[PDB]
Protein backbone atom coordinates (compact mmCIF):
# COMPACT_ATOMS: atom_id res chain seq x y z
CA UNK A 1 0.00 0.00 0.00
CA UNK A 2 3.04 2.27 0.89
CA UNK A 3 4.48 1.48 -2.36
CA UNK A 4 1.69 1.99 -4.47
CA UNK A 5 0.99 5.28 -2.58
CA UNK A 6 4.63 6.26 -3.69
CA UNK A 7 4.06 5.69 -7.75
CA UNK A 8 1.32 8.39 -7.11
CA UNK A 9 3.53 11.30 -5.17
CA UNK A 10 6.25 10.53 -7.57
CA UNK A 11 4.35 11.12 -10.61
CA UNK A 12 2.48 14.32 -8.80
CA UNK A 13 6.23 15.48 -8.27
CA UNK A 14 8.06 14.36 -11.75
CA UNK A 15 7.11 17.72 -13.40
CA UNK A 16 9.92 19.53 -10.93
CA UNK A 17 12.01 16.53 -10.54
CA UNK A 18 12.75 16.53 -14.62
CA UNK A 19 11.93 17.91 -17.52
CA UNK A 20 8.62 17.89 -20.07
CA UNK A 21 6.66 18.65 -22.48
CA UNK A 22 3.85 20.40 -20.08
CA UNK A 23 5.34 20.94 -16.75
CA UNK A 24 2.48 21.47 -13.83
CA UNK A 25 4.22 23.13 -10.29
CA UNK A 26 2.84 22.08 -7.20
CA UNK A 27 1.21 25.75 -6.53
CA UNK A 28 -0.58 25.38 -9.89
CA UNK A 29 -2.53 22.42 -8.78
CA UNK A 30 -5.16 24.70 -6.10
CA UNK A 31 -6.17 27.23 -9.21
CA UNK A 32 -7.16 24.20 -10.78
CA UNK A 33 -8.56 21.26 -8.19
CA UNK A 34 -10.27 23.81 -5.59
CA UNK A 35 -13.32 25.04 -7.08
CA UNK A 36 -13.91 26.57 -3.57
CA UNK A 37 -11.51 26.95 -0.74
CA UNK A 38 -13.12 23.91 1.59
CA UNK A 39 -14.33 22.20 -1.40
CA UNK A 40 -10.48 21.37 -2.05
CA UNK A 41 -10.17 17.82 -1.51
CA UNK A 42 -9.40 15.39 -4.68
CA UNK A 43 -9.45 11.89 -4.74
CA UNK A 44 -6.46 9.98 -6.33
CA UNK A 45 -6.01 7.70 -8.85
CA UNK A 46 -3.24 5.83 -11.11
CA UNK A 47 -2.73 3.70 -14.22
CA UNK A 48 -1.39 1.43 -15.16
CA UNK A 49 -2.01 -1.00 -12.32
CA UNK A 50 -0.70 -3.89 -13.43
CA UNK A 51 1.49 -7.18 -12.96
CA UNK A 52 4.39 -7.75 -15.50
CA UNK A 53 2.18 -10.90 -16.12
CA UNK A 54 -0.71 -8.60 -18.06
CA UNK A 55 1.20 -6.20 -19.52
CA UNK A 56 1.11 -8.19 -22.76
CA UNK A 57 -2.11 -8.46 -23.14
CA UNK A 58 -3.35 -4.74 -23.46
CA UNK A 59 -3.15 -1.87 -25.19
CA UNK A 60 -1.15 0.78 -23.17
CA UNK A 61 -1.86 4.17 -25.01
CA UNK A 62 -2.41 7.21 -23.90
CA UNK A 63 -5.86 6.55 -24.94
CA UNK A 64 -6.68 3.51 -23.25
CA UNK A 65 -4.84 4.21 -19.68
CA UNK A 66 -6.87 7.44 -19.70
CA UNK A 67 -9.74 5.89 -20.38
CA UNK A 68 -9.47 3.57 -17.32
CA UNK A 69 -8.17 6.32 -15.08
CA UNK A 70 -12.50 7.14 -15.08
CA UNK A 71 -13.18 3.06 -13.81
CA UNK A 72 -15.46 3.62 -10.69
CA UNK A 73 -13.77 0.04 -9.25
CA UNK A 74 -9.99 1.69 -9.63
CA UNK A 75 -10.06 4.81 -7.72
CA UNK A 76 -7.66 4.77 -4.85
CA UNK A 77 -11.03 6.23 -2.56
CA UNK A 78 -13.94 3.64 -1.83
CA UNK A 79 -16.80 5.01 -3.40
CA UNK A 80 -18.64 5.16 -6.79
CA UNK A 81 -17.80 8.45 -8.30
CA UNK A 82 -20.42 8.23 -10.10
CA UNK A 83 -23.30 8.66 -6.74
CA UNK A 84 -21.54 12.13 -7.33
CA UNK A 85 -20.44 14.49 -9.79
CA UNK A 86 -16.89 15.53 -11.09
CA UNK A 87 -16.22 19.14 -10.19
CA UNK A 88 -12.31 19.40 -12.04
CA UNK A 89 -10.03 16.43 -12.64
CA UNK A 90 -5.96 17.02 -13.18
CA UNK A 91 -4.61 14.71 -15.22
CA UNK A 92 -0.38 14.25 -14.90
CA UNK A 93 1.28 12.49 -17.55
CA UNK A 94 5.14 10.61 -17.42
CA UNK A 95 6.82 8.56 -20.56
CA UNK A 96 6.07 8.21 -24.13
CA UNK A 97 3.39 10.74 -24.14
CA UNK A 98 2.80 12.80 -27.34
CA UNK A 99 0.31 15.64 -26.29
CA UNK A 100 -2.13 15.51 -29.46
CA UNK A 101 -3.24 11.96 -27.83
CA UNK A 102 -3.88 13.86 -24.15
CA UNK A 103 -5.71 16.37 -25.75
CA UNK A 104 -8.05 13.52 -28.08
CA UNK A 105 -8.08 11.55 -25.11
CA UNK A 106 -8.90 13.75 -22.25
CA UNK A 107 -11.58 14.74 -24.58
CA UNK A 108 -13.29 11.79 -25.56
CA UNK A 109 -13.81 11.52 -21.72
CA UNK A 110 -15.99 14.89 -21.77
CA UNK A 111 -17.53 13.32 -24.69
CA UNK A 112 -18.84 10.75 -22.49
CA UNK A 113 -21.12 13.09 -20.84
CA UNK B 1 -28.31 16.56 20.09
CA UNK B 2 -29.36 19.84 18.46
CA UNK B 3 -27.86 22.25 15.79
CA UNK B 4 -30.40 24.98 15.73
CA UNK B 5 -29.29 26.31 12.70
CA UNK B 6 -26.27 25.69 10.09
CA UNK B 7 -25.64 26.74 6.33
CA UNK B 8 -23.33 26.63 3.47
CA UNK B 9 -20.43 28.52 2.76
CA UNK B 10 -19.07 29.98 0.42
CA UNK B 11 -20.56 30.22 -3.20
CA UNK B 12 -23.96 30.92 -5.15
CA UNK B 13 -26.22 31.84 -2.14
CA UNK B 14 -23.73 34.79 -1.93
CA UNK B 15 -24.37 35.69 -5.57
CA UNK B 16 -27.73 36.31 -6.27
CA UNK B 17 -27.54 39.86 -6.43
CA UNK B 18 -25.09 40.38 -9.24
CA UNK B 19 -25.87 39.30 -12.62
CA UNK B 20 -23.78 40.58 -14.09
CA UNK B 21 -26.00 42.55 -16.32
CA UNK B 22 -25.43 43.72 -19.88
CA UNK B 23 -24.97 46.72 -21.76
CA UNK B 24 -25.76 48.38 -25.79
CA UNK B 25 -23.83 48.67 -29.10
CA UNK B 26 -23.89 51.14 -31.76
CA UNK B 27 -22.19 51.91 -34.94
CA UNK B 28 -19.87 53.76 -36.75
CA UNK B 29 -21.29 55.44 -39.56
CA UNK B 30 -21.47 59.20 -40.76
CA UNK B 31 -21.89 61.50 -43.66
CA UNK B 32 -20.77 63.90 -45.38
CA UNK B 33 -21.46 67.69 -46.63
CA UNK B 34 -21.65 68.18 -50.37
CA UNK B 35 -23.80 71.24 -50.08
CA UNK B 36 -20.90 73.56 -51.16
CA UNK B 37 -20.01 71.66 -54.41
CA UNK B 38 -19.66 72.95 -57.82
CA UNK B 39 -17.99 71.59 -61.35
CA UNK B 40 -14.12 73.20 -62.19
CA UNK B 41 -14.25 73.37 -65.36
CA UNK B 42 -16.83 75.38 -66.92
CA UNK B 43 -17.06 76.65 -70.55
CA UNK B 44 -20.73 76.60 -71.81
CA UNK B 45 -21.79 79.71 -69.99
CA UNK B 46 -19.37 81.33 -72.72
CA UNK B 47 -22.65 81.16 -75.43
CA UNK B 48 -23.43 84.27 -73.97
Amino acid sequence: LNRLISQIVSSITASLRFDGALNVDLTEFQTNLVPYPRIHFPLATYAPVISAEKAYHEQLSVAEITNACFEPANQMVKCDPRHGKYMACCLLYRGDVVPKDVNAAIATIKTKR
Amino acid sequence: PDLKNVKSKIGSTENLKHQPGGGKVQIINKKLDLSNVQSKCGSKDNIK
